[PDB]
């Protein structure tokens, strides 16, 4: 077999729309390197091509829906790491103040393309904030992510 | 930083998998 459940796959379908700028269902080296560096890095095209070739079926320089999923489906379906929480935190919070509040979170969601509500973000944070101080720290995040 | 896979790709894989977890599948 080579696939994931509606939940696990949920992130994959969505992710695909995050990588590709037009979300046509395929990401090329042009968009790859663009969104890649957009996060906070300055890699090379070489990685984009090589990495992509490792994911694309026809190896034309762009990954497809099943090609991206199948690759990540054959292995590693559900899991996390202390790094995902740190990197994540950096992806969520722009200034990375080691503490994200529902407000800033809402600003982030809508900043990327998500309309979150005050009650939604507030409930999302308070539910992830073990200390309930209005923000989320490392441990609070790592646990709320996997070690709930 | 994967071991022998796709950095940018896998990077996105984890990032998305993380946010999505807090996006909806958080307190399910
Ligand atoms: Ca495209
Ligand atoms: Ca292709
Ligand atoms: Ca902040
Ligand atoms: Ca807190």
């Amino acid at each position: 077999a080579d696939q994931l459940t509606e939940e696990q796959i949920a992130e994959f379908k969505e992710a695909f729309s995050l990588f590709d700028k037009d979300g046509d269902g395929t990401i090329t080296t042009k968009e790859l390197g663009t969104v890649m560096r957009s996060l906070g890095q300055n890699p090379t095209e070489a990685e984009l091509q090589d990495m992509i070739n490792e994911v694309d079926a026809d190896g034309n320089g762009t990954i497809d829906f099943p090609e991206f999923l199948t690759m990540m489906a054959r292995k590693m379906k559900d899991t996390d790491s202390e790094e995902e929480i740190r990197e994540a935190f950096r992806v969520f919070d722009k200034d990375g103040n080691g503490y994200i509040s529902a407000a800033e979170l809402r600003h982030v969601m809508t900043n990327l393309g998500e309309k979150l509500t005050d009650e939604e973000v507030d409930e999302m944070i308070r539910e992830a904030d073990i200390d309930g101080d209005g923000q989320v720290n490392y441990e609070e995040f790592v646990q709320m992510m996997t070690a709930k | 930083t994967p071991r022998r896979g796709r950095g940018g790709f896998q990077r996105i894989v984890r990032l998305v998998g993380v946010i999505r977890d807090w996006a909806n599948k958080n307190f399910r």
